């Protein structure tokens, strides 16, 4: 059998100070649950046992509670070390995880830096073009990029990558790059990256001309 | 290891479980047959964060202690892998306490579904005891 | 203080089968269990199985019987496990750990990476601003690491010494090849003035790249 175990919030977002509660539910009545906190880059580390035992070096702000099909993990007071996902986890004959909350740290909200980037030499002699659009330091991580070539908005070929929470000013940073052949590149003239974050009603537009 | 089912049923005789507490020799190969398949080695996860261990497949929370089972009461006083012996004497010594429990052999799940009510004397059948 | 150290990195192809050590030291390893946990992107940590050293008892997850098999040797008080069967399924990060009311460490991980796609080196890209571009207080610049397999790369600025101001993105992949970039921030009087050069360094291929970025 499968012991479903459903997390929520899935991503949430707390300032210092500040109480937080995720939930784990499971699609079946279990006996105890298990949380585990995971920062990028590193192994899990068990955070609570037994369903309200702290794990060796836990601080007492954060507590385990519930019974039967509903449990949680609750942060008296939110600390910025806190950061990190929690995955719940049911520990019978055939041990399941849940999704993880992913808990962020909350800051003011701040608009991208956005810079384009043209082809380098290099990679046009050797046949293709990258045009690459870095949108860094920005809060909260919802964003939007558009790309638009000769006006006309461009679809195929873009490929977008975000780092996690910054651990010094707690942004988010975006890239995103759309790659064409050498020749597609020669055919066209204007190239643009246009971001549209909620710190704004208009787009944060920055282009170039090949010419 | 794995047991052949008439030396088990030999080495549990020679550990007096021969009609200990009134169930015949029969009684215990049949539990041992469908617990781990005679199989000293066999483990298997509860649900209750408990497991079972051995021959007999004796449970964590109530029996032995393994370290890591929540409930713990170890009325066997004994650790699980002390279970997993190739020599029977500790799970047989944990298996006469565990039928001395008020419930007799109805503690052991799979005696219950495969041996109870059954002819249990056919497992002991053929072996020069 | 308990300890357990995985083994390096694993790039297999698909049909092989891969073991994994997890060296114990700290407490007598056959008394307790060690457990195995896999983890992929999206789709979070799996429990695979565990083995109780000594004993050669194991238990597996249901999804994972016949995928993996635990074996340990005491001598060395080192357990393993062999995954069979490999495909891209497979890839992912695996750890060995322990859970108990004694300590309840995790492995540091091993990553598996399962592809017929073939060890090779990045393209290094300077990026730098069009020479129409409007110069500001800040200038951004940036190297682009593309095709390479398999991961990972390091990324560095002026041999580290450019450590704020610098975004290294996650890798995306895309026809078995991986790309990367990593922007870096400095005052606009700064450059090109002084240098800037991105350090890109290939362990798989063994290879190092110092790409300057100029006008």
């Amino acid at each position: 059998m499968d012991i479903v175990l459903t997390q929520s919030p899935a991503i949430m977002s707390a300032s210092p100070g500040e109480k937080v509660t995720m939930t784990c539910s499971a699609s079946s009545s279990v006996n105890y649950m298990y949380w585990y906190q995971q920062k990028s880059g590193t192994s899990p580390k068990r955070w609570i046992y037994d369903t309200s035992k702290l794990a060796s070096g836990v601080p007492v702000r954060f507590s385990g509670s519930g019974s039967g099909t509903s449990y949680s993990l609750t942060i008296s007071s939110m600390e910025t070390e806190d950061a990190a996902t929690y995955y719940c986890q049911q520990w019978g004959r055939n041990p399941t995880f849940g999704g993880g909350t992913k808990l962020e740290i909350k800051r003011a909200d701040a608009a991208p830096t956005v810079s384009i980037f043209p082809p380098s030499s290099e990679q046009l002699t050797s046949g293709g073009a990258s045009v690459v659009c870095f949108l860094n330091n920005f809060y909260p991580k919802d964003i939007n990029v558009k790309w638009k070539i000769d006006g006309s908005e461009r679809q195929n070929g873009v490929l977008n990558s975000w780092t996690d929470q910054d651990s010094k000013d707690s942004t988010y940073s975006m890239s995103s790059t759309l790659t064409l052949t050498k020749d597609e590149y020669e055919r066209h003239n204007s190239y643009t990256c246009e971001a549209t974050h909620k710190t704004s009603t208009s787009p944060i537009v920055k282009s170039f001309n090949r010419n | 290891k794995v047991f052949g089912r008439c030396e088990l049923a030999a080495a549990m005789k020679r550990h007096g479980l021969d009609n200990y507490r009134g169930y015949s020799l029969g009684n215990w190969v049949c539990a041992a047959k469908f617990e781990s398949n005679f199989n000293t080695q066999a483990t298997n996860r509860n649900t209750d964060g408990s497991t079972d261990y051995g021959i007999l497949q004796i449970n964590s929370r109530w029996w032995c202690n393994d370290g890591r089972t929540p409930g713990s009461r170890n009325l066997c006083n004994i650790p699980c892998s002390a279970l997993l012996s190739s020599d029977i004497t500790a799970s047989v010594n944990c298996a006469k306490k565990i039928v001395s429990d008020g419930n007799g052999m109805n503690a052991w799940v799979a005696w219950r579904n495969r041996c109870k009510g059954t002819d249990v004397q056919a497992w002991i059948r053929g072996c020069r005891l | 203080e308990v300890q357990l150290q995985q083994s390096g990195a694993e790039l297999m192809k698909p049909g092989a089968s891969v073991k994994i050590s997890c060296k114990a030291s700290g407490y007598t390893f056959s008394d307790y269990w060690i457990e195995w946990v896999k983890q992929r992107p999206g789709h979070g940590l799996e429990w695979i199985g565990e083995i109780l050293p000594g004993s050669g008892s194991t238990n597996y997850h249901e999804r994972f019987k016949g995928k993996a098999t635990f074996t340990a040797d005491t001598s060395s008080s080192t357990a393993y496990m062999q995954l069979n069967s490999l495909t891209s399924e497979d890839s992912g990060v695996y750890y060995c750990l322990h859970g108990n009311y004694d300590f309840d460490g995790w492995g540091q991980g091993t990553t598996l990476t399962v592809s017929s796609a073939k060890t090779t080196p990045p393209s290094v890209y300077p990026l730098a601003p069009g020479s129409a571009a409007q110069t500001n207080s800040m200038v951004t610049l940036g190297c682009l690491v593309k095709g390479y397999f398999p991961e990972p790369v390091t990324v560095t600025w002026n041999s580290g010494s450019l450590s704020s101001g610098v975004h290294t993105f996650p890798a995306v992949l895309q026809s078995d090849l991986y790309t990367l970039s990593s922007s870096v921030t400095v005052p606009s009087s700064t450059w090109p003035s002084e240098t800037v050069t991105c350090n890109v360094a290939h362990p798989a291929s063994s290879t190092k790249v110092d790409k300057k970025i100029l006008d």
